[PDB]
RNA sequence: GAACAAUAGUAAGCACAAUCAUAGCACAUAAAAACGUUAGGUCAAGGUGUAGCUUAUGGGUUGGAAAGAAAUGGGCUACA
RNA sequence: AAUGAGACA
């Protein structure tokens, strides 16, 4: 290590773009935290799920319209109408102990 | 005693078609893949996209067709654009076909932005393999 | 109720050319083929399942639209759109002593409605140094300023760039290097002259 | 309706991350640096503390997309092992086949 | 256009029209879903971007009465919206370009002051001497050749 | 939640519970029949509550030789044809 | 007999901008399946000799995926079920093509692509020095 | 090439130190836009200037 | 419900076998292993029968689940 | 190498 290899490791990083003056080994990291893409705003993060709303009413209304016809919700229909004729529901709004 | 993806033995009175005649074991030497995608190579990206929109079809197809659906769909993926194969039954008049054909193209190509292909294959019953 | 009507296999001709009943990739439609094709695994005492109703055949990619008949008249009428590489570039040789640069770019198809793939903006920039006009001291500078990116033993410069966000851009910059460190290896610098005697290189 | 209410609250904070992103990113950066002063710094730190508790990557737990377990997913389908192993079973995924050597 | 299988084959120049137009109908009973719930279908994944894939709107995106949200509505096909709004803007006061109003007329005339054909809500002079397009015809402050 | 739900065969497969080990050697002595109920029974393919009349499906797809287009139901006209159901 | 007489046409005007020699392409695809690559390669090579391009076609090596994951879904740690994903590999190197024929023959190959395969090409465009280092400047 | 956006800042302190780190990893960042990039050089012009006294007990004056 | 110098058994289905994978074969190892047994394990992967809750056994925020007297299992590092 | 079973047909 002499003062020409000090000079043509600054110059070599003019050129190519890199960091001239020394810096320290915790100092980098704010380089890198500029260089890479933050955790937060990766695709594989913000959209790591998909929309279950969209997928749940969309098939949601085309059960209403005919188009589709959904087996697993027809099963809760039917099984939830027997329990009205058996006499065991939903109570209401303030209906379950305040009685 | 493995489970996954078999039918038990019950006597010979109940039929069975290829697909579900084979245990899982046997993909990739007597049964291919019912879906193929790029997805699944080595350094490939966008597997877990394909996974979810591959799984909503098995549940679109299957309600959109009720009872007439004969098995399993088929799933090609070329360019960007999504081929559907399946096999239906002789259910529905030729009229509903066509109507849920068309229903279904443009409901899928605007859904997931890209441009969809049904191919239909029309079978008198369902194909029986063994038993019976 | 409605009936099925005969498969058109029976009405298809003997000599009839196959290309124009497929000409885009489609699936195996076992009415349209008058292959009569069996696949799965038989029975114990049996044979392989019919064209008609099976899964196996559907699955498969299928070749029909690319059958050797087809491959000619398709590619015979794809010959308008060429244009001939020159005779006098034969040897690889010669491609360098006319050519000194050459540039290597990659283009990714994937099945998906995006073709946006991060790692197709990189570009390698590759120079024979021997075919430049540096000098026995701009020589030297060079390679003590570009680093390992020269290889001694092939005498070649490799230069990789994947800042920019495009190919274009890269391509751009990759070329920017190679002629801002070609002007700076002939600026013999004062400081230039501080040699010592363990830096030199012979 | 996600799966579960375990589901939606970690949409909330996927969505939150992502508001407060960039922002933590600038005030994260003085205080990783050893440059700067001291009484900066410490000013740095109150001020990224004082952002809501959900905008935190460290907070963003990885699920299955389907059944909402919280571990024992694989990183690449994003989907829970129990859920793999039935879309592979029965063919459904392209490429996965069962171990043989 | 129609499927290659034969129980799906027309069979006679009578099943074409039918099968035809049962596709059609398809793709406008489709089309209706997506205009009806634009929410569902605003997720975009398409890359490079296809506008010819993304729901439609019908309705006014302004509802202020202002003369660029009148524009919309002349643009969107709308003809009841229009003329309603026309003579808002009218009794507020402010000034209607000469081109705007000929280009409402244009939409009011062509149709005789009412809706095209939509998917879902020959003898004798279908002009009428009591029509919107006289009316407003004269009360034109300037009027030129177009 | 869409993804959660499954197949009616698989659902009803569950619920009958005619596969067990209770089953098997005399354990279950509930002496009632469990009763399947097949739920396509009465479907009519394109019929909604809301009640959209898609030409095709339920209506006729020409009318008079005009083609007919899509269409709501009357409350009082939907009201019966549930009452049928 | 009856057929749609010159049912063809394109047009190609012809520029005068200098086409793009490429020194070398590369063609890599890789897939799950060996018969389809088979065959694949086959159509590439077919198509490629009646241009008149000779290349060349190898087989690099495959790589496997493996993993493991639980068999039951409680308990039972010692029973595992594993998994492999298979990627096979072919190559075609393509050699002395112009920017023109290399347009024609990638769309033409891209197009009948099958759907269990992608591919990757490398191409080494060669071109002269820039200008600043031809025209002399100290 | 960020220098143009750092022209107000002062030449010697550490700001110098610490924003020429800022842009040469903006530099290398392929993600990120030039419009996007030039309001994080902003946001920093407008952190110091809002804290202007604390610089001034840091020990070294600072522009 | 079998006697081969044969005395009531017969041909198919599942399993074993054969085949396939571990880039030659072979061997070896993987993989496979039916019908049943232990009301074996899992309502907390998810779904669901029946029973229960509904201004509460539901939802959200903040803070906190310490600690090892002692006993034991499987491991790493050693006692050169 | 003395002992063990309850509300399973
Ligand atoms: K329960
Ligand atoms: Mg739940
Ligand atoms: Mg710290
Ligand atoms: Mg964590
Ligand atoms: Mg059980
Ligand atoms: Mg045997
Ligand atoms: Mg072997
Ligand atoms: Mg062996
Ligand atoms: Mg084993
Ligand atoms: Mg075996
Ligand atoms: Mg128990
Ligand atoms: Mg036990
Ligand atoms: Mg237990
Ligand atoms: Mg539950
Ligand atoms: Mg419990
Ligand atoms: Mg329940
Ligand atoms: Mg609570
Ligand atoms: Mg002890
Ligand atoms: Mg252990
Ligand atoms: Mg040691
Ligand atoms: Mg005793």
């Amino acid at each position: 290590l002499s003062e020409y290899a000090v000079r043509m490791s600054r110059l070599s990083a003019r050129l190519f773009g890199e960091v001239a003056r020394p810096t320290d080994s915790k100092s980098m990291k704010v380089v890198k935290l500029f260089s890479e893409q933050p955790l937060a705003k990766r695709k594989e993060t913000y959209d790591w799920y998909p929309n279950h709303n969209t997928y749940f009413a969309l098939m949601g209304t085309l059960r209403f319209l005919g188009l589709y016809r959904d087996e697993h919700q027809d099963f809760r229909d039917e099984q939830l109408r027997l329990k009205k004729l058996r006499g065991k529901g939903k109570p209401r709004k303030g209906e379950g102990k305040r009685a | 005693k493995n489970r996954a993806a078999r039918v038990r033995v019950s006597k010979g009175d109940k039929p069975v078609t290829y697909e579900e005649a084979h245990a899982p074991h046997y993909i990739a030497h007597r049964k291919g893949w019912l879906s193929l995608h790029t997805g699944n190579l080595d350094g490939e990206d966008h597997a877990a996209e394909r996974t979810v929109e591959d799984v909503f079809l098995r549940k679109f197809m299957l309600g959109t067709f009720p009872g007439c659906l004969a098995d399993q769909l088929v799933l090609k993926r070329r360019a960007n654009q999504l081929e559907i194969c399946a096999l239906v039954l002789r259910q529905l008049p030729p009229h509903k076909f066509y109507f849920l054909v068309g229903y279904s193209e443009t409901l899928l190509s605007h859904f997931y932005k890209c441009p969809v292909h049904l191919h239909l294959q029309t079978v008198p019953s369902k194909v029986v393999y063994k038993y019976i | 109720r409605r009936k099925a009507l005969p498969p058109r296999t029976e009405k298809m001709a003997v000599d009839q050319d196959w290309p124009s009943v497929y000409p885009v990739a489609a699936p195996f439609k076992p009415s349209a083929v008058p292959l009569p094709v069996r696949m799965g695994y038989p029975v114990k005492r049996g044979v392989p399942m019919a064209k008609e109703g099976n899964l196996e055949l559907l699955k498969i990619p299928n070749f029909l639209h690319l059958t050797p008949v087809a491959i000619k008249r398709h590619c015979e009428a794809l010959k308008d759109f060429c244009t001939e590489w020159p005779a006098a570039l034969d040897s690889d040789e010669k491609c360098e002593k006319h050519f000194p640069i050459e540039i290597d770019t990659a283009d990714y198809v994937s099945a998906g409605p995006s073709i946006r793939n991060p790692k197709a903006r990189v570009v390698t920039l590759r120079v024979k140094l021997s075919s430049l006009n540096l000098d026995d001291h701009a020589k030297k500078k060079l390679i003590k300023l570009v680093g390992d990116r020269y290889c001694k033993s092939t005498d070649v410069l490799t230069i990789k760039t994947d800042r920019c966000p495009l190919k274009r851009q890269n391509y751009d910059y990759a070329v920017y290097l190679l002629t801002v460190l070609y002007h700076e290896s002939w600026k013999t610098e004062e400081w230039e002259k501080k040699k010592t005697e363990a830096d030199m290189e012979e | 309706y996600y799966v579960d209410w375990k589901m939606l609250r970690d949409v909330k904070r996927r969505k939150m991350a992502y508001e407060y992103a960039d922002e933590r990113l600038r005030i994260n950066s003085l205080r990783k640096n050893t440059i700067l002063p001291k009484d900066l710094q410490e000013v740095a730190d109150e001020e990224i503390a004082s952002l809501p508790r959900d905008s935190c990557p460290v907070r963003i737990r990885n699920r299955c997309v389907m059944t909402s377990r919280p571990r024992g997913v694989k990183r690449r389908w994003r989907l829970s092992r129990i859920v793999f192993r039935h879309l592979a079973d029965h063919g459904q995924l392209s490429g996965v086949q069962r171990a043989m050597w | 256009v129609f499927q290659d299988d034969p129980y799906l084959i027309p069979t006679s120049s009578v099943e074409s029209h039918s099968f035809l137009l049962a596709k059609k109908s398809g793709e406008n009973a489709a089309k209706f879903i997506i205009n009806s719930y634009p929410k569902y279908f605003q997720k975009d994944i398409a890359e490079p971007h296809i506008p010819c894939l993304m729901p439609e709107y019908f309705e006014p995106q302004i509802e202020d009465v202002s003369e660029a949200a009148l524009q919309e509505r002349i643009k969107l096909r709308k003809v009841k919206a229009s003329v309603d709004m026309f003579d808002q803007l009218l009794q507020a006061g402010t000034t209607v370009s000469l081109e705007t109003t000929n280009s409402l007329l244009d939409l009011l005339c062509y149709y005789g002051n009412q809706e095209p054909s939509a998917n879902y809500n020959h003898l004798g002079v279908t002009w009428r001497t009591k029509n919107n397009a006289e009316r407003i015809f004269a009360l034109m402050p300037e009027k030129n050749a177009h | 939640s869409f993804f959660t739900k499954l197949t009616a065969d698989e659902l009803w497969k569950g619920a009958l519970a005619e596969s067990g080990a209770g089953a098997r050697k005399g354990r279950g002595k509930r002496t009632k029949k469990k009763r399947r109920k097949d739920l396509n029974r009465g479907q009519i393919i394109g019929e909604g509550r809301h009640g959209f009349l898609w030409p095709g499906l339920n209506i006729p797809l020409m009318r008079n030789g005009a083609v007919q287009t899509i269409a709501q139901r009357s409350k009082e006209d939907q009201e019966k044809v549930e009452a049928d159901m | 007999v009856d057929v749609p007489k010159d049912m063809t046409k394109p047009e190609i005007t012809i520029s005068d901008e200098p086409d793009t020699l490429y020194k070398r392409l590369s063609v890599l695809v890789k897939g799950h399946d060996k018969a389809v690559l088979d065959s694949y390669e086959y159509f590439a090579v077919l198509a490629a000799k009646e241009l008149g391009i000779s290349i060349k076609v190898h087989e690099p090596p495959r790589k496997i995926e493996r993993f493991t994951l639980l068999k039951s879904v409680h308990i039972f740690k010692k029973h595992r079920v594993q998994y492999e994903m298979r990627t096979l590999y072919r190559c075609l190197e393509l050699e002395h093509l112009t920017g023109s024929t290399a347009d024609v023959y990638l769309e033409y190959i891209q197009r009948n692509l099958p759907e269990g395969v992608a591919m990757e090409v490398t191409k080494t465009k060669l071109e002269q020095l820039p200008e600043h280092i031809r025209k002399p400047i100290w | 090439f960020l220098d143009k956006y750092l022209q107000d800042f002062p030449k010697q302190g550490p700001i110098r130190h610490f924003m020429e780190l800022v842009t040469c990893g903006l530099s290398k960042n392929p993600y990120l836009s030039v419009k996007q990039k030039v309001e994080h050089i902003e946001w920093f012009r407008n952190y110091f200037n809002e804290k202007r006294v604390i610089l001034k007990e840091s020990g070294i004056q600072l522009n």
